[PDB]
């Protein structure tokens, strides 16, 4: 069926917002990386 | 970001090797030393300039037949000598002192082959041993006592493959053939009471056998990520990395993006995937990836002899990176990658008892 | 078929019946094997 079609359709905006947030998460986590590594 | 083949070697027994481990306990300035284990031999080399590598030492076991599997560099708090331990199919764990060129400790408590050895980033007397016995053990290599046995009513059902400390050393992940990935904790009160106890026991003192700790429950788990084997996992700050035979490496976090790592309820039943990484021709299992001590680059061997390299930087995993350094000599396979404390050199083992070397030009 | 193929680890893929001296021939086989006559019992 066309389930995957609408799945990816909504996943467009879902993954847009998700990319924004995970960029924030990348930043935060890389930071802690710096700390602990040092 | 450019390594070049400045040397390549080959053994004589021609039996495939698996292990590559720089000694990441080099007092600043000391020469680069690294080792590699094969069918039933170990090998000691040193990195020299101009793509020179110098044979240093090598031992062998004759009294039986084994295919050594893993190694790990540590030291001695008492006199600061370098320390290397290895283990193979027979399931025994040996501990060798190159300063005297002898083995000083051997451990036998498993039931099958061993698959990996790692140490606690802080404590140097804590050895984690992963086996095929579905049981992940953990020893005090100093007082000669076991501590924990993770596995049981809720453990792994088939041949645990790979594990990885968290960056700080209080959390572990595990992966095995059963598509299953489970979380263990070390920070629990009970656990650290146990450890402190372990550091205190005289057999001559008591008529009692030391009492280990059995743990029958993961902190959290799932099998929804892959639909095939899972054979290498890496902590990423507080994120996760794992590979399968599905020719893609994945990064995720448990629960939801909002879900903290240290609030996770044991009955958690959701995970958050972030991104995927891609490559070609990893259609067999038992192949590992590594990362720099500075957590900025990614290395990975390959089946057909290629390479694939990324950066652990702000490069968005959608289009993070793509770097394939290649040579025309062996395309048998490559098992394992390894960096120095810095990112100077990178070694990898081909499937045909042949070594490679790649010197970086940043 | 894809969900039916087993996964794979690796890739796709004397004449002279001389004497006892054969003993003394065997234990030294390098570094001045004495008596100079054991080589015939190779």
């Amino acid at each position: 069926k066309r389930v995957k079609s609408e799945y990816m359709r909504l996943r467009q905006l879902k993954r847009f917002r998700r990319a924004d947030e995970v960029k924030s998460m990348f930043s935060s986590n890389r930071q802690k990386i710096l700390e602990r590594t040092e | 970001y450019s390594f070049k083949c400045v040397n390549s070697l080959k053994e004589d027994h021609n039996q495939p090797l698996f292990g590559v481990q720089f000694n990441w306990h080099s007092k600043e300035g000391d020469p680069l030393v690294f080792a590699t284990v094969g069918s039933n031999r170990v090998t000691l080399y040193e990195c020299h300039s101009q793509g020179e590598i110098r044979l240093l030492q090598s031992y062998v076991d004759a009294d039986a037949d084994e295919n050594f599997y893993t190694c790990a560099w540590t030291y001695d708090s008492n006199t600061s000598h370098p320390l290397l331990a290895v283990a193979g199919s027979r399931g025994i764990i040996r501990i060798i002192n190159p300063i005297t060129m002898q083995c000083i400790k051997h451990y036998v408590g498993h039931g099958n082959a061993i698959n990996e050895l790692k140490f606690h980033p802080r404590d140097p007397n804590l050895l984690l041993s992963v086996s095929k016995d579905h049981a992940l053990r953990l020893w005090n290599i100093q007082t000669d006592t076991l501590v924990a046995i993770f596995g049981g009513v809720e453990g792994h059902r088939d041949e645990v493959l790979s594990a990885d400390y968290d960056l700080l050393g209080e959390k572990i992940m595990s992966c095995g053939m059963d598509h299953s990935l489970k979380l263990w904790r070390i920070n629990s009160k009970r656990m650290m009471n146990a450890i402190k106890e372990s550091y205190d026991y005289n057999p001559n003192k008591t008529n009692r056998p030391f009492i280990s700790q059995k743990i029958h429950f993961p902190d959290f788990s799932t099998r929804d990520i892959h639909r095939n084997y899972v054979d290498c996992v890496r902590w990423l700050g507080d994120l996760i990395l794992s590979k399968s035979c599905e020719n893609a490496i994945v990064c995720w976090k448990p629960g939801k993006m909002e879900d903290d790592i240290d609030k996770i309820k044991p009955s958690e039943s959701n995970v958050t995937i972030l991104g995927r990484f891609d490559y070609s021709q990893c259609d067999i299992w038992y192949m590992r990836f590594s990362m720099d001590f500075w957590q900025k680059m990614l290395a990975l061997g390959n089946q057909v002899g290629k390479l694939y390299v990324w950066d652990l930087e702000v490069e968005d995993p959608h289009k993070a990176k793509c770097t394939t350094l290649t040579h025309h000599k062996c395309g048998a396979a490559i098992r394992q990658t390894s960096f120095s404390r810095d990112s100077s050199i990178l070694i990898a083992v081909c499937d045909d008892a042949s070594i490679w070397r790649w010197d970086r030009l940043r | 078929r894809p969900r039916l193929q087993a996964q794979r680890k690796f890739a796709q893929s004397p004449p002279p019946a001389t004497q006892i001296s054969d003993l003394s021939k065997r234990k030294p086989k390098t570094e001045d094997f004495l008596t100079f006559l054991c080589l015939r019992g190779s």
